[PDB]
RNA sequence: GCCCGGAUAGCUCAGUCGGUAGAGCAGGGGAUUGAAAAUCCCCGUGUCCUUGGUUCGAUUCCGAGUCCGGGCACCA
RNA sequence: AAUUGAAGAGUUUGAUCAUGGCUCAGAUUGAACGCUGGCGGCAGGCCUAACACAUGCAAGUCGAACGGUAACAGGAAGAAGCUUGCUUCUUUGCUGACGAGUGGCGGACGGGUGAGUAAUGUCUGGGAAACUGCCUGAUGGAGGGGGAUAACUACUGGAAACGGUAGCUAAUACCGCAUAACGUCGCAAGACCAAAGAGGGGGACCUUCGGGCCUCUUGCCAUCGGAUGUGCCCAGAUGGGAUUAGCUAGUAGGUGGGGUAACGGCUCACCUAGGCGACGAUCCCUAGCUGGUCUGAGAGGAUGACCAGCCACACUGGAACUGAGACACGGUCCAGACUCCUACGGGAGGCAGCAGUGGGGAAUAUUGCACAAUGGGCGCAAGCCUGAUGCAGCCAUGCCGCGUGUAUGAAGAAGGCCUUCGGGUUGUAAAGUACUUUCAGCGGGGAGGAAGGGAGUAAAGUUAAUACCUUUGCUCAUUGACGUUACCCGCAGAAGAAGCACCGGCUAACUCCGUGCCAGCAGCCGCGGUAAUACGGAGGGUGCAAGCGUUAAUCGGAAUUACUGGGCGUAAAGCGCACGCAGGCGGUUUGUUAAGUCAGAUGUGAAAUCCCCGGGCUCAACCUGGGAACUGCAUCUGAUACUGGCAA
């Protein structure tokens, strides 16, 4: 297929990432709705983004939906994440393609124990800029209202490595915004114009060997294996043979075709949010955590050199201390694998809010960086937030 | 199915109710012939066989019949009246 | 297809001097012949029926240089050919190319004139050929590409082959490395001390 | 009706002709009434390349067998004169 | 019912595993052996000789 | 991607609504014997799948991961 | 020149010879699996679910049949601004060309799969009651008119699909009339039956200035042929079951009518009551058939994937139309199942075409490039279409070749293992030294497949013609997917390239250590019980080699289905015995016949493959020329000893 892609537009990898019960899926479809007069035309309703029957009675997102939308300045692509606990790893995998996203707060909802991890992820995920969106604007007749869990909001992007007192903070309702409310639509229209300003150009690495998360697999009828997610680093033509690896038994796969949200891309480059077509592959000897490398780039890693700060109790993280066999599943951006804690000498028991050091035995091969940022999660709530040192 | 030659069902469907239509007057006259048997008309069939002669031989160019059904015809009918005249 | 291993350990098993180091050290002296093919090899062989005739062919083959599925297709063809199979295996396994070049003398041992016919020095008739398994047909001659004539392996070759025998069917030139390759190999003028009748019946079970 | 032409057998990259009489209702290779030579398009400067049994060809040209240009070239290769 | 060869298998309930032909011939009711290093039945620990079969892999060092 | 059951010494399971884990079938170690059956003298051999928490103390209370089985989703 | 071709061993027993099974030693495959893995060449690549399928493409073509021009580019009338001929632009089918439409041809070939089928098929040899578009030969014709119709308009149903009504016009579309013969009917006389024109070039004539006229090309129509393709009949042959023995009622034949291109129960009306059946019918189970492939000394056995002929199906069941040809893969109509769209009234759909997808599964490829070659289609031609085909990619799947180096070298080292700790072994092996560079890798050159066609010109034909058109030369620009080609050259450094099984006997090849009827091995015999060459590891050796092993499957061995080529007193096996129909065989003399028999020749036994002798890929595999062979069958001419036939 459908309209064969053009080069043309800059691009950003924006999204929605929040709480539950905030508007995340409904002012999506409004802001596709605000530039449908723009250029082109989106539009892409609550039904078009929680998609699945069940999707709709239980009205969260248990799993994402990504719509592009395109400004009259450059190219984008909006991924919708939920804001839920139980559900939040949809988010997790999903929140590494944004260099940019945006925030929602509702003005009777405010900061969540999930609204403040959510943030936390964000820096040990790779996503640095933020925008935030003070939603269900017309909610209390207290202005000051938004005005005081703002001074909260600024500071919980304050408090967890972002100088979040400088984002572009508009307040309008998506409710009334995407029912046809002229009003309320231009706010929107205002904060998609900070898009095109405040968070900048990103540094696309397509000059670099190639490598790409894998997001998740479809099962297309009369293609097959359709792995997704936009390209990490190089450029890829289709035709260039390369080798899925990572946790499973890796193997050569060659890439026979690459698409983008349906428009035909022929020779794909780091970042663009593209569908990969790979030659004779099951839906078996596949996985969401791997990543596509190029033939023989980089064996994965089990042991490594790791730096890691425990979340202190206050920040509501881990709510007691523990012993040396504690597991936690570490994701390395798209990675879930539990990881086998091993504190060398000097400490043994790490309290709530610790800025310690050791190193972790993975009970799998996986594509370990060092210098690779990764957020470190209990079932319930972040437990931790590190990087990692070095492969040994 | 959709095909470039899909004509070739219009142009021989249509040529189908031509072709029926020359048929059947062809076989009317050869049934003419029978009923003057039916009531031993020896001279009576013998115009009718003369009024179908040409009927039966002008099909037989026109692609409709392989002529040897048409000789047929005019070998056993004439066979038929000429043996009760 | 090589087999690029021991050559001298393959004279202790098969008992037999075979010339595979021939070369400068004329009687090879360092194997410690007869009695040490192995680490076992100081016990006495019964060496039954099957045994005999499995040890006659791996004797011609060692001498060849030649593997199973290549020697079988050459019994396949002397099968086939006039004359007498045994003996008709032998016509095929002479007439091998780089087995002319060591009768020629160009090359001290047998792999070291494969290696000549290997690396497209060695010219037949006046064209290239680099497959040692060539068939050479009556009334041929064969030389040595001018890029590689006389550079320091075919001239010291060249003057050991005058310590030895100088076979019948061909004669060389050898002022300008010039082979000649004349009547088909016979029985007789060949090596008279391997056999052949005990090859024949090995492929007959 | 009836034809004159090649077959293509040999090999991959080495074609060899089979110049043939057969219906024109068949294969490249498929049921033929009888071969008349052969035309080898790579056998340059050799022993032998090329055959046409030019009487047996006239028996079919008299029956009205249409020669394929490839082939009626070729009867102007083996000419009367040359 | 099909014999185990090795020493060391790791099957349980499931555990899809790989079927070849022959018989044991001391196991009266056995004539199929499993194939170690096929599907989920994998091979045998450690051995350093015969290992075509058994699907063993060459030593790492 | 999600929702349930099995993950209890070799095998099969009882035991919980906090209170220092059992049974059955197993097989086995010593005396005789060429070696055993047989008989005598003695027997649990456990990470309760793993890891952690609510505490005087967790199989058991609540989670999370993995594996196995069984159901629904999602379709560049 | 053309079958030069045959091996056994283990195991019942205290021991032997037998009989008699079980198993191994070899080859081979449309193979899968494990380990491993350097290259090239050539072949092969869904045997399970004939299971269901997204998207692209797999059959179109002709303006030299015709009405048209909706497009595109020139041109023409005009218009428009301004550089008044520089641009702009409405008309204008006037040309080149071309959507949509009528019409002709093709769509029945090619390509795919093997479900069905035990005879409606195939192989083989004959036969007669047949037709045959396109091709080709010969003889003749090829006159004169008419009425509609799509395209196109106007209106309009409907979501879409699809249409509905009235006018408009053509044709090589259709239809009479004339005209007919070696055509059909008939014994004949007599009777009756056809059609289409286009395009090019042109002196003179003739122009209502559209053209008629001269002439060439090509097509149209008729009859008889030939060639080819197909249809049909008959004989033989063409799986296993008798624990399937009797079967059939358009069934067997006849008479008459009808029907097919062709004969006929092919179909009916009546009559006769047969026909098939132990030399296997009916019914059951399985199966595409054949040339061939594998094995085999041969005879045979198994099998028939690739390649080639035939047959059969085309989602399931069924039917007919058009047409030369189909009861039609990318056609029609009906019904059913399954899918998709829907405005829910109703429609669309068929990968057993190439690719590709899900699933099934031990398991099998890319949603590649090109019409350059060969062939097919249409057309005057140029061309246009062609998932045919030609090639490329993928996989060691197989077959063949090559490579991972050569020579030299004794501390006869180190380390390992054994040990009579003397020493041996690894082992010229390694290192070290001197050399070489194949294939890869990188940097440059470079054949062959390409024949033609076009343009132009020249000459020979044709004709009124120096024109047109056909043929033979000549010149020029060239037409290649493969293709960063085959091959050649040059550069570099021992540089990137050795595994795998087995080692008790069978069967080639050994010890030590660890485990102690445990763990485990195994194709048979069988090993393991505290000193295992059979278990696991180590060293050593053996075999095969980019393959090695394991499993499955056929043949071999297996003279364990014995035709070639076995047995039956006790090993398995003589009906309990007798009479006897069918069936098999038959003493001896003569004659005659010549079916069985032999000799010869003829027709045929498709090609390929098998085999023999050569050629070409550096070699081989492979490709390929000629030949032999195709062991058979039918006829014809003789011989007629042997058998059978008739007679004495
Ligand atoms: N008053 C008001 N109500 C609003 C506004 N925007 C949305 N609502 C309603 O809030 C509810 C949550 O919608 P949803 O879009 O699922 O939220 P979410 O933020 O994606 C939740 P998850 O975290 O699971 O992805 C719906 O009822 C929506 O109609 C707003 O601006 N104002
Ligand atoms: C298909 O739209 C891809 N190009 C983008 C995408 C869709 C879903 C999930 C992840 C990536």
């Amino acid at each position: 297929s459908k309209e064969k892609f053009e080069r043309t537009k800059p691009h950003v990898n924006v999204g929605t990432i929040g709480h539950v019960d905030h508007g995340k899926t409904t002012l999506t479809a409004a802001i596709t709705t605000v530039l449908a007069k723009t250029y082109g035309g989106a539009a892409r309703a609550f039904d078009q983004i929680d998609n699945a029957p069940e999707e709709k009675a239980r009205g969260i997102t248990i799993n994402t939906s990504h719509v592009e939308y395109d400004t009259p300045t450059r190219h984008y692509a909006h991924v919708d994440c939920p804001g839920h606990a139980d559900y939040v790893k949809n988010m997790i995998t999903g929140a590494a393609q944004m260099d940019g996203a945006i925030l929602v707060v509702a003005a009777t909802d405010g900061p969540m124990p999930q609204t403040r991890e959510h943030i936390l992820l964000g820096r040990q995920v790779g996503v640095p800029y933020i925008i935030v969106f003070l939603n269900k604007c017309d909610m209390v007749d207290d202005e000051e209202l938004l005005e005081l869990v703002e001074m909260e909001v600024r500071e919980l992007l304050s408090q967890y490595d972002f100088p979040g007192d400088d984002t572009p903070i508009v307040r309008g309702s998506a409710l009334k915004a995407l029912e046809g409310d002229a009003e309320w639509e231009a706010k929107i229209l205002e904060l998609a114009g900070f898009l095109d300003s405040y968070i900048p150009e990103p540094e696309r690495a397509i000059d670099k060997p190639f490598l790409l998360p894998i997001e998740d697999v479809f099962s297309i009828s009369g293609r097959g294996t359709v792995v997704t997610g936009r390209v990490e680093r190089g450029i890829i033509k289709v035709g260039e043979e390369v080798e899925i690896v990572g946790i499973k038994e890796t193997q050569k796969s060659t890439c026979t075709g690459v698409e983008m949200f349906r428009k035909l891309l022929d020779e794909g480059r780091a970042g663009e949010n593209v569908g990969v077509l790979l030659r004779g592959i099951k839906r078996e000897e596949i996985e969401r955590g791997q990543v596509l490398a190029k033939p023989g780039t980089i064996k994965p890693h089990t042991k490594f050199e790791s730096e890691v700060y425990i979340l202190s109790k206050d920040e509501g993280g881990r709510h007691t201390p523990f012993f040396k066999g504690y597991r936690p599943q570490f994701y390395f951006r798209t990675t879930d694998v539990t990881g086998t804690i091993e504190l060398p000498e000097g400490v043994e028991m790490v309290m709530p809010g610790d800025n310690i050091k050791m190193v972790v035995t993975l009970i799998h091969p996986i594509a370990m960086d060092d210098g690779l940022r990764f957020a470190i999660r209990e079932g319930g709530r972040t437990v931790g937030a590190g990087v990692v040192a070095k492969v040994l | 199915n959709i095909k470039s030659a899909k004509k070739r069902a219009i142009q021989s469907e249509k040529a189908r109710k031509h072709n029926a239509s020359r048929r059947s007057m062809m076989r009317t006259f050869i049934k003419k012939v029978y009923a003057a048997i039916e009531a031993g008309d020896k001279a009576a069939a013998q115009k009718a066989f003369n009024e179908m002669q040409p009927i039966v031989d002008r099909q037989a160019a026109k692609g409709l019949i392989h002529k040897n059904k048409a000789a047929r015809h005019k070998a056993n009918l004439t066979a038929q009246i000429n043996k009760l005249a | 297809a090589r087999y690029l291993g021991p050559k001298l350990k393959l004279s202790r098993r098969e008992g037999t001097d075979l010339f595979l180091k021939s070369g400068v050290r004329a009687i090879d002296t360092k194997c410690k012949i007869e009695q040490a093919p192995g680490q076992h090899g100081a016990r006495k062989p019964r060496l039954s029926d099957y045994g005999v005739q499995l040890r006659e062919k791996q004797k011609v083959r060692r001498i060849y240089g030649v593997l199973e599925r290549q020697f079988r297709n050459y019994y396949k063809e002397a099968a086939r050919l006039k004359g007498n199979t045994g003996e008709n295996l032998l016509a095929l396994l002479e007439g091998r190319l780089d087995n002319v070049v060591y009768r020629m003398g160009f090359g001290a041992t047998r792999a070291e004139a494969r290696q000549l016919v290997s690396h497209k020095a060695i010219m037949v008739n006046g064209r290239v050929v680099n497959i040692a398994s060539y068939q050479v047909s009556p009334n041929d001659v064969v030389s040595i590409r001018e890029k590689a004539k006389k550079q320091s392996r075919v001239k010291a070759a060249l003057e050991l082959a005058e310590q030895r025998e100088k076979p019948t069917w061909l004669e060389v030139d050898a002022g300008k490395m010039e082979g000649t390759f004349k009547r088909k190999p016979e029985r007789s003028d060949l090596s008279a001390d391997i056999n052949e009748h005990l090859i024949v019946e090995l492929y007959s079970k | 009706m009836v034809t004159i032409r090649l077959a293509r057998h040999g090999a991959k990259k080495r074609p060899f002709y089979q110049v043939v009489v057969a219906d024109s209702r068949n294969a490249r290779n498929g049921r033929f009434i009888e071969r008349v030579g052969f035309f080898n398009p790579i056998a340059s400067e050799k022993e032998e390349g090329t055959r046409l049994d030019l009487d047996r060809i006239a028996h079919w040209v008299g029956q009205g067998a249409t020669i394929s240009d490839r082939v009626a070239a070729l009867i102007k290769e083996v000419n009367k004169a040359a | 019912t099909s014999y185990i060869g090795g020493e060391g298998h790791n099957l349980q309930e499931h555990s899809v595993i790989l079927i070849r032909g022959g018989r044991v011939k001391d196991l009266p009711g056995v004539r199929y052996h499993t194939v170690r290093g096929a599907l989920d039945c994998s091979g045998v620990k450690d051995r350093k000789q015969a290992r075509s079969k058994y699907g063993v892999k060459r030593p790492k060092a």
